[PDB]
């Protein structure tokens, strides 16, 4: 009954700005803390940042600034907006329901299918 | 003893005082400013003034802020020291040096083909016959590297002079024509940029027959984060150890009498951080809904504990500890063995069998099970 689609990727050049968004629905939005997650080949899903009911965010700092998390309780749709773009940034960007951080939470989470991001030169 | 258990802080998160880096063209930058980088070595030379331990608000040992402790041996007082390298330089002609300031006709250049240089070495950080009477310590939140470094064109820079410079030079004096941080070659150059190359490190825990408490480090890159690791060598005391919603690797190596006590309220709780340091808000809905026991592991949320040593002993249990209420805590008592669990709630008899209602109502939000429930009134 949970469901959650990511939308928003794409192929964008280097340097470029892309807001991601995932729709939610089958649950109370507003009653969790959310999560974006990316995963590339070869390496494990990295933990992006998660937003807390109170729209207060907790993040790793290397995507500091140019990754924002921010939700829309309403549209019970979780965002991320992503800036400068580099092609280490490819990945699937999706979306986790909780806090999950560890890659065992990780692969264990409710998560929509992802959105591709694709950067090159 | 459950007493213990529920006798078991504004500390600032990692690299408060040694800087959090940033990801620039796809690798960590920790300072890349001339400044900033002596800055850090002056940071780091505080090691030197006050040990490799601060000791704040007379209660708690605080490791200096990026200092790459290796090992804590509670009982010979020492401290072991991970790796701090940085890249050494080869080549140069015509060296000579006036008034501190290195000068070259040509100028050396910076290798990674060649051994880095142990920047620790030239510090001379004691760690022995050091006082561990507090029992409560947060951990170290550094692991070993190798800094890659830069230097550019920088002018103007000839008149500094701090602990920072001090230790740049030591490092420059003790591996001779090896190291050039600020220098003329027909231009004034120093060091720009400090580019840390961090290396997988296990933090060695040797513990007596005590009570001691730990808090875990909130280190929020993760680049560092999955570097670290801990490893408690249990000695029969009572342990405790504050988790960090931020998760590192934890091993603890079980001996026969061991009280361990994982404190989980930063796992179970909303987390943000405002002003350098943790902010916790409300519990987060089912985050003990999948809590997986065995012998030699546990996942408790984004906290995996393992668990080596006397992992075959059917008696044991150990503890979770979070608090529900500002009276009320809950201690979920866990045997790795039969992988099961049972839940203790513990407060003010009057106020806990009051509230008992909202407070089975908080267990069963978390995801817990509340069939087998014990009362402990104080």
């Amino acid at each position: 009954q949970v469901q959650l689609v990511e939308s928003g990727g794409g192929l964008v050049q280097p340097g470029g700005s892309l807001r991601l968004s995932c729709a939610a629905s089958g649950f109370t939005f507003s009653d969790y803390v959310m999560t974006w997650v990316r995963q590339a080949p070869g390496k494990g899903p990295e933990w992006i940042a998660t937003i807390n009911t109170d729209g207060s965010t907790m993040r790793d700092d290397s995507t500091k600034g140019r990754f924002t998390i921010s939700r829309d309780n309403a549209k019970n749709t979780l965002y991320l907006q992503m800036t400068s773009l580099k092609p280490e940034d490819t990945a699937l960007y999706y979306c986790a329901r909780g806090r999950v951080i560890s890659a065992s939470a990780i692969r264990g989470a409710v998560r929509g299918p992802g959105t591709q991001v694709t950067v090159s030169s | 003893t459950v007493a213990s258990i529920v006798g078991i802080f504004l500390l600032p998160i990692a690299g408060i005082s040694a800087g959090i880096p940033s990801l620039v063209n796809n690798e960590l930058i920790l300072h890349d400013k001339a400044t900033s980088v002596v800055n850090y070595f002056n940071h780091l030379s505080e090691s030197k003034k006050y040990g490799p331990l601060k000791t704040e608000d007379d209660k708690i040992l605080v490791p200096i802020d990026d200092l790459v402790i290796s090992e804590i041996d509670f009982n010979n007082n020492s401290i072991k020291l991970g790796t701090c390298n940085i890249l050494a330089m080869e080549g140069g002609s015509g060296h000579t040096v006036t008034g501190n300031i290195d000068h070259f006709f040509s100028s050396p250049s910076i290798s990674s083909h060649i051994p880095s240089l142990s920047i620790y070495s030239a510090i001379g950080i004691e760690t022995e016959n050091l006082d561990f009477s507090k029992k409560i310590m947060m951990l170290p939140n550094a692991p070993s590297r190798v800094f890659w470094w830069e230097t550019g064109a920088v002018p103007g820079l000839r008149s500094l002079e701090n602990d920072g410079t001090r230790l740049l030079d030591s490092i420059r004096d003790l591996y001779p024509g090896k190291f050039y941080w600020r220098f003329y070659a027909f231009f004034d150059y120093a060091i720009t940029t400090l580019k840390p190359v961090y290396e997988d490190t296990n933090i060695k825990i040797k513990l007596d027959k005590d009570t001691r408490n730990f808090i875990m480090p909130t280190i929020t890159t993760n680049e560092i984060r999955n570097k670290l690791s801990y490893s408690f060598d249990g000695a029969g005391g009572t342990y405790s150890l504050l988790l960090s919603s931020y998760p590192i690797s934890t091993n603890i190596n079980l001996s026969k009498d061991d009280l361990w006590i994982f404190n989980i309220d930063n796992e179970v709780r909303e987390i943000s951080i405002e002003n350098g340091t943790i902010k916790k808000g409300k519990l987060i809905k089912d985050v003990l809904s999948k809590i997986d026991i065995n012998k030699n592991k546990l996942i408790i949320g984004n906290q995996t504990i393992d668990f080596s040593g006397d992992i075959d002993n059917k008696d044991r249990y150990i503890f979770l500890t979070c608090e529900l209420d500002d009276k009320i805590s809950l201690i979920i008592e866990i045997n790795l063995v039969a992988k099961s669990y049972s839940l203790l709630l513990s407060g003010d008899k009057n106020y806990l069998i009051s509230n008992l209602s909202n407070t089975i109502e908080k267990i069963n939000t978390l995801g817990l099970d509340s069939k087998n429930i014990a009362y402990n009134y104080t």
